[PDB]
């Protein structure tokens, strides 16, 4: 049932990484 | 019927986004960018 | 009790508008809590945890009118497809944490909708459920999806006999208007404690009498007080029947954009060197 | 717990990524 | 960072400025360092989190409708809940749909209302901020109270 | 010679006045096409019928349903109406409140509708709750093994007032 | 030869190049100034996954619920995409919301781009309506008494209630013409609505470009 | 209903600033 | 005060005004350069129509015939709206035709204007299909038999047509599926994709003006 | 009548002359002679004729689809009927649907091919003009060809 | 005729593919015309024109095989509400057209099913029908808008009775494969011709026989020729039946528009002398 | 059933009048 | 110190080439999505429906149709099939020239096709008309009181080739 | 013959009410 | 179904030549 | 099925459309206007 938890935190990450890349693409905000 | 995660995730991102905003209006209104007015 | 549940409405504990038939006969409110897993695989056991909670040191009525500690009892009502867990595939802790509870179905081919109690509610406030969940892999009418579960817990005795009759654990009105001239006691038939009250009513033991010597009540008043201190709640959850395979596409789906992201920015960076370099923006 | 490992890590593993293909192309005259 | 400072010499431009436009023609190139590189970056994000959302917690398929059974819980998507719960507050039906209506129309009225001075940052703008953090405070309040029994509206379940 | 802006305005006033006349009476037919058609008038309507849309026997009716017993039927137009030995008047089960269904309780004598607890007694007038008027009421005549509910326009019996319904 | 110079010929693509290439970002702009634009992705996503539902949903009291088990169970992805159109449904009014947030909070509403905040109030209301419409088409408990308990609203108003009620579930009840005048409401009106204001707000926004800096 | 509220509450606006403080990271380690 | 100014300094009405009354007619534009602004006229009124008969008629083996004979015994002035559409829809295709008489016969098509006619063609094979999706939709005899004695054709290609058929009609033989496609097709599809490719025609028209004299 | 001559001493004009263009440049006034006068009459007269043809000539309702009953009658609309005819007439289905294929895709070529000259009148085009012709005879022959019996289709019920 | 397709097939003439039922037994195919009103209003009297042409120098085969002139028969189908006009609603002029003609429903409830003949075929190649529109004014199944007309027309002797038998009227193929030997004649039970082949068959009077002395048939060959010069043929029609207050409310519209179309047109003209005298354009 | 003429009668009028108004107002096509 | 067009051509290939991963992964599901969903196999498809698409009962199907009858049942897919003391194969009734349901005609002892007229022998193969092929078979086992048809897969024992539909 | 009639003198009747609209509104100094 | 159809193209065919006819005839009692 | 009044519009518009088309053609050939080319 691990599985299921490293589904959401796929959810957590692309959501937090998504941030990141426009925060890094976009020199900072 | 209420969805728990989904007024949550609600919530969170109207509290975070107010904040955000609020912070770049005072980041401005310390350092004001050139025309800013 | 819940099969009391059974015997009056066989078919369903469940009413179209989604109230729990043990509301029919326990009057009172008290809050029901659930715990099932957001998403559990398909044929893995589980546990569902049903809340019933109260307070011990507050006693309830007993039928003779003597005060008693109150049982407690549940119905969950599971999706299609999942049933009580087969005691071989059940976890030696989870096997501790259930205890003395004997699951039953509502009915034959109603394994999804498990009747428990009465079980003695200083020991079991909460009520833990082994549950097998279902296989679409093997049998075409499971599908993966999100499903409802309906929960009903309940505690104390209930106001309301399968034959109609009222019990002792309720609170008694009047019958007409006038003057009260019966507060005495005695019996006849078998033993415990009887009152008549007329202005011709009897009340049995057990609800203490806020009527003294003469009152000059009306139609509708309270002879006695309300001696329940249990109480019925129902309440909705909801369970994911997760599929392995969907759920690592969208692990290697995720992966791919934020590899994609990263190689956006990077181009960005390169362009950026070059409008350094360069003069035309 | 496991939501957490798996989260700081990963995350740990992609800003590796990011940084190796960052210094990476840089090194292989790119960027 | 590619930048373009603002041609102050182009009355053109000066002209835009003065009618609070031709902030378009200076910064960063829009394209391709925004549109081309950026933006799908927001647009992958976005659709990423929907289908995970989607994949983790997919939609509910409820009971056939019953129009001889109403069910005990009635309740419209959350966005709808503080309107929903001024409805079922009023106890005149008329003012209740005057106040339904009363949101799109009066937020209308709010650049006319606002009008009054050109300020653009709320800590130059004290009155209309604490205006709108009101609104948005009772805004809540409504959309948690219609999840509530009707006798805990005007309270939340608190004092 | 040549004409000035009065007349220019006064032509433009008749021409389009006559193209404005053209596009309302091609207007007329598209708002009435949107107007839902009438369902039927037989003496301001009839009929009742059951879940499944059939109509009710009322010898059947009354050998699966004792006396004051309660039971949901689709009466006018399509509203859950309440048939009650039979009863000469049928009562509207849509709260006046907001509208949800409510349910019967013979063991309180009155109607109690769970959304916001508003109460209706035997008769079905409002006795508690957020519920500002009395549930309708319709003829409840019955004939030829069917029953007939029309529109009540007589004196509501229980507040004596003209009904809020009309 | 040359293709390009061919098409190019005819449609002008330079001048295209250089009017989309003249344009800039000012300094003020940041990240919650995406949400506009997020919001477009998520109906563009509404307007995909709906298309796409529309060749298995069947708007009749009959069919309709059954449909909807049908897309979540036998068609081929068909849960993936109504789930993402739930889902997509949810953020497109919660990002629109923030957006709202980010244009007051930054007084981008204020001369000369008042026509641009009608506009998108406008575009609220018509959302609103999409959610509305959309949430009672699977005919189930929910959505059947989601219109139920809000069909009998216009009725307040004075002179006009009862028509507008009738108009809008196509009847004085609920029932199979109100789910048609839904569906048509949802999958053809709303559209073509939303894409002429739609239209209208980038139109202005594009004309009169961002606002100032704070 | 009150835990996976808050939960998915403070998560949606915890998240946040670890993609900003990851996209500042990034910034820093490049040298802008 | 005055509104028009208000709305003038913001919408820029002048500059379209002008725009508009900088454009003239040359003396070889006769009367069958009306014919492809008549078509137009028509499909205007096909999406009107159309649009109206979406709240009455029901795309389901089950109810469409009986909703069609609904619309026109029952609905008001139903009768009108459909026998227009019927009516409308055969004069589109008509005019249609003629317009690309006039088109060819003043040689309008050569350079540099090929992609206006390219955007024609692609517009005569939109239209004819809403032609054969709309002609079934009563689920008649006609429109029935319309479709099964024409839902088979594309099998004739080698590898893919199998393929191709079983998307037309939803499956491996004509049904309610069929009937929920050419339905989705007839109402969503093809008024967008038309839209799109009017759009295209109309903005490369008035960029580069009616073709020269004879 | 109102007329205004191509200033011919305007080199933009010259330059959209050269490529064919610039032709909305010269003669009567756009508007309001012809959009806002004009066209209104276009627009009602279409509108009243479809109207009168539905009025006087209202849309029949036939009898409901019947799978195991093939009407003795089965024809498209009449804008088919050409492409039907080919349908029915050629034994190998694939050629048929070719055939049926080449229609859109050799008009989508027409442009390409007689762009070998700028002539645009028919009498300057003699070969076009012929092929037309021919193509359009043809076409009415399917088209006719197609309400008749399959036997009689390359006579038309003539020879 | 057409009492024997009412007798075979009672519920109606006309199959679920369109097709009449009397094709089942007269098998040639010849050509029938139909004349009904584009459209009618409701509650009025016209005529429906049913032509069945033929040669009439050109005389069939009897029963007993000899000539005869045939006869003609009709069945027309018409919308509901359609029927017979009462004669008391029919012109003396139309009362002229029609003739001796027995007009008759295929049964009770279908008034708007006539079938006609048989008839002498010399005075009746076409068949006059005295119709009368129903009036949906007092008839909630009667509604304005057009329906279809089906119509089917019939010459000479049929091929087949209904039970099943051939008539002489038909082509007479063979048994078998051999050598004719059996060119006589001569009878038995009634009187008439009858002819004996074998190579057992036997064929009646009427059919002409193209076989002589000795042939070497085989089994299929045609024996005799086709005597049948009659012929059965169907067609479809169309009627509006029509409200006049549409075609009115029509008439005033078009009216509308003209005049419009009118004003903007001399609106125009005053433009035109304005930017005559002005110079603005 | 006149009034049937003159409806089939006004469907021709307005046509040719509709040609004949592009005609007068266009001056002549 | 700058890249060239080729490092920058090469950062393209390998960025959009991811991105146009990402697009081809968001593709899948909704092209497999428009592609119908499998009817259910059984053995290659059973059962056969009549015209109001109830399960055709063979007792009662003998008691109505007589011997030589021949029957229209929804076989195979919904498609026409010709049922004919009960016939161990099934005629489809789709014609093989444009797919008109064809007639059975047991004066002349074949089906004819009143579209173009295409004949087929009692067996069903083309022996006129403009039909190139023979009408399909389908081996129709009786069992359990129902018809059960599936794909003949078998040699045609008309022709002797190989199914035309395979 | 009704037909031609009605339509000959309506057309001759609206050609009646155009000239008389232009002479009418002309010598009514408008056009 | 020659009659009716043959009537009708003659009719959408001539009366064209009516309404050019009238056109042509109101704009000589015009004066352009 | 044929109808023979929308057949009859089709063919009759069809026919006096293309002799109206090569009408006009005709008379820019007789009389070329300005720019004809
Ligand atoms: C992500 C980081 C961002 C940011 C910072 C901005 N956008 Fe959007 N955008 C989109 C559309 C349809 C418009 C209107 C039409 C148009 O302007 O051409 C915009 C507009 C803007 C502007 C103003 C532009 C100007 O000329 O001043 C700005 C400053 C802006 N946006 C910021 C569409 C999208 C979109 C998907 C379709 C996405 C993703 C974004 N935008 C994201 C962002
Ligand atoms: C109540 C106000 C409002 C609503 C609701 C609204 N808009 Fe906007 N939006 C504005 C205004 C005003 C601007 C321009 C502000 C500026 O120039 O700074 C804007 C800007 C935008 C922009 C460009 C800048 C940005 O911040 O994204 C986009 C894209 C956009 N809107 C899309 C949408 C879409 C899509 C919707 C709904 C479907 C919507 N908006 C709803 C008022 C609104
Ligand atoms: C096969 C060719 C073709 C088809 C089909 C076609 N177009 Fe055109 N059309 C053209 C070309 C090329 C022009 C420009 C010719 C010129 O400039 O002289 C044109 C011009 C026009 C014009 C302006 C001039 C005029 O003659 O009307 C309109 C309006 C128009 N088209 C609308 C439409 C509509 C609406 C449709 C279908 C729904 C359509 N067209 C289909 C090729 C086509
Ligand atoms: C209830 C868990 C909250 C975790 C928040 C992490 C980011 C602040
Ligand atoms: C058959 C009648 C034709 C009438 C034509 C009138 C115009 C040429
Ligand atoms: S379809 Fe059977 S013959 Fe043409």
């Amino acid at each position: 049932m691990a599985i299921l938890t490293l589904g959401w935190v796929s959810l957590l990450v692309v959501f937090t990484w998504s941030i990141a890349m426009v925060v890094w693409g976009r020199n900072g905000l | 019927m209420v969805e728990p995660l989904l007024s949550g995730i609600v919530l969170g991102l109207i509290v975070v986004t107010l904040a955000g905003l609020f912070y770049a209006a005072y980041k401005q209104y310390k350092r004001p960018n050139e025309l800013g007015g | 009790y819940p099969f009391w549940a059974q015997q009056t409405y066989p078919e369903t504990p469940r009413e179209p508008t989604g109230r729990i038939v043990c509301a029919n006969c326990h009057l009172a409110a008290k809050p029901t809590e659930v715990e099932v897993p957001q998403s559990v695989l398909p044929d893995t056991v589980f546990k569902a945890v049903v809340k019933i909670p109260y307070d011990t040191s507050v006693q309830q009525v007993g039928a003779d009118g003597s005060k008693v500690g109150l049982n407690v009892g549940a119905v969950l009502m599971l999706p299609e497809g999942f049933k009580i867990a087969p005691e071989d595939r059940i976890p030696e802790e989870l096997k501790e944490e259930i205890g003395d509870v004997y699951f039953q179905p509502y009915g034959e081919d109603k394994d999804n909708i498990v009747i428990v109690g009465p079980l003695p509610g200083e020991q079991y406030q909460e009520i833990v459920f082994p549950v097998l969940s279902p296989n679409p892999a093997n049998d075409k009418n499971i599908h993966f999806g999100k499903y409802s579960v309906h929960v009903g817990g309940n505690r104390g005795r209930g106001q309301v006999y399968p034959t109609g009759e009222k019990s002792n654990n309720n609170l008694y009105s009047a019958a007409a208007t006038g003057t009260i001239s019966k507060i005495a006691k005695q019996e006849g038939e078998d033993g415990s404690v009887k009152y008549l009250v007329d202005i011709s009513d009897t009340i049995p033991a057990g609800p203490e009498l806020i009527v003294s010597e003469g009152q000059a009540v009306t139609a509708g008043d309270a002879l006695t007080n309300n001696p329940n201190v249990g109480g019925f709640g129902q309440l909705d959850a909801e369970i994911v029947l997760q599929d392995a395979n969907r759920v690592g596409w969208l692990i290697a789906f995720v992966a791919l954009v934020m590899l994609a992201q990263v190689m956006l920015v990077l181009k960005k960076k390169q362009v950026e060197k070059v409008q350094a370099a360069e003069m035309n923006f | 717990m496991l939501a957490i490992v798996a989260y700081i890590g990963f995350l740990a593993l992609f800003t590796g990524i990011a940084a190796g293909l960052l210094f990476g192309l840089r090194s292989a005259k790119i960027l | 960072a590619t930048h373009k400072k603002p041609d102050l010499s182009d009355p053109t431009l000066r002209a835009k400025l003065a009618k609070g436009m031709g902030h378009n023609y200076y910064g960063e190139p829009a394209w391709p360092n925004d549109l081309l590189y950026v933006f799908p970056i927001v647009i992958m994000g976005s659709f990423a989190c929907i289908v995970a959302l989607a994949v983790l917690d997919p939609a509910m398929t409820g009971e056939p409708a019953n129009p001889f059974a109403t069910p005990l819980e009635i309740l419209p998507e959350w966005y709808l809940y503080p309107v929903f719960q001024i409805l079922r507050s009023l106890p005149n039906k008329l003012l209740g749909v005057l106040a339904m209506a009363s949101v799109p129309l009066g937020l209308i009225l709010v650049p006319f209302i606002e009008n009054v001075n050109k300020f653009q940052n709320p800590f130059r703008r004290p009155v209309a901020t604490t205006v709108f953090l009101f609104g948005t405070l009772v805004t809540l309040w409504l959309g948690i109270g219609a999840a509530l029994p009707l006798d805990k509206s005007l309270t939340l379940g608190l004092f | 010679d040549v004409p000035d802006m009065g007349r220019r305005q006064f032509m433009n006033l008749l021409t389009f006045g006559t193209v404005t006349g053209v596009a309302l009476g091609a207007l007329y037919p598209v708002v009435n096409y949107f107007i839902p058609p009438a369902a039927g008038g037989a003496g301001g309507g009839t009929t009742a019928k059951d879940e499944l849309g059939n109509d009710v026997s009322v010898s059947k009716f009354l050998e699966s349903h004792n006396v004051g017993d309660r039971t949901l039927v689709q009466g006018l137009k399509g509203d859950p109406t309440y048939i009650v030995a039979i009863t000469d008047y049928g009562i509207n089960a849509v709260c006046t409140h907001l509208g949800c269904v409510v349910p019967w309780n013979a063991a309180e004598n009155k109607f109690k509708c769970p959304c916001h607890g508003s109460q209706y007694d035997a008769t079905g007038k409002v006795v508690r709750g957020p519920a500002p008027k009395s549930l309708a009421l319709s003829h409840a005549k019955t004939e030829n093994d069917k029953i007939v509910l029309t529109s009540w326009t007589e004196t509501d019996f229980r507040t004596g007032e003209e009904p809020w319904w009309s | 030869a040359n293709v390009y110079d061919w098409f190019e010929e005819r449609l002008e693509i330079q001048a295209i190049a250089e009017d989309v290439t003249s344009k800039y970002v000012p300094p003020h702009v940041n990240i919650f100034y995406c949400l506009g634009g997020i919001t477009l992705v998520c109906f563009l996503i509404q307007f995909a996954t709906g298309f796409a539902m529309t060749f298995y949903y069947k708007p009749t009291v009959a069919e309709a619920y059954s449909s909807v088990q049908y897309i979540m169970n036998e068609v081929n992805f068909g849960w993936l995409i109504r789930s993402i159109h739930r889902w997509s449904a949810s953020m497109m009014v919660l990002m629109m919301i923030l957006h709202v947030f980010r244009v007051y909070l930054t007084g981008g509403f204020k001369k000369p781009r008042e026509l641009t905040w009608v506009s998108g109030v406008i575009l609220a209301v018509i959302t609103v309506s999409f959610g509305v419409t959309g949430y009672s088409l699977p005919w189930d408990q929910v959505g059947y008494w989601a219109v139920k308990i809000v069909s009998g609203v216009p009725e307040a108003i004075p002179v006009v209630g009862v028509l507008i009620s009738d108009l809008l579930r196509g009847g004085s009840s609920v029932g199979q013409a109100t789910l048609t005048r839904y569906y048509s409401a949802h999958t053809f009106v709303l559209p073509w609505l939303i894409a002429v204001f739609m239209l209208f707000h980038f139109l202005m926004i594009r004309k009169q470009g961002i606002s100032g800096p704070l | 209903m009150s835990g996976e509220l808050l939960n998915a509450a403070l998560l949606s606006f915890g998240l946040i600033f670890v993609g900003w403080a990851l996209g500042a990271l990034l910034l820093k380690i490049q040298g802008a």
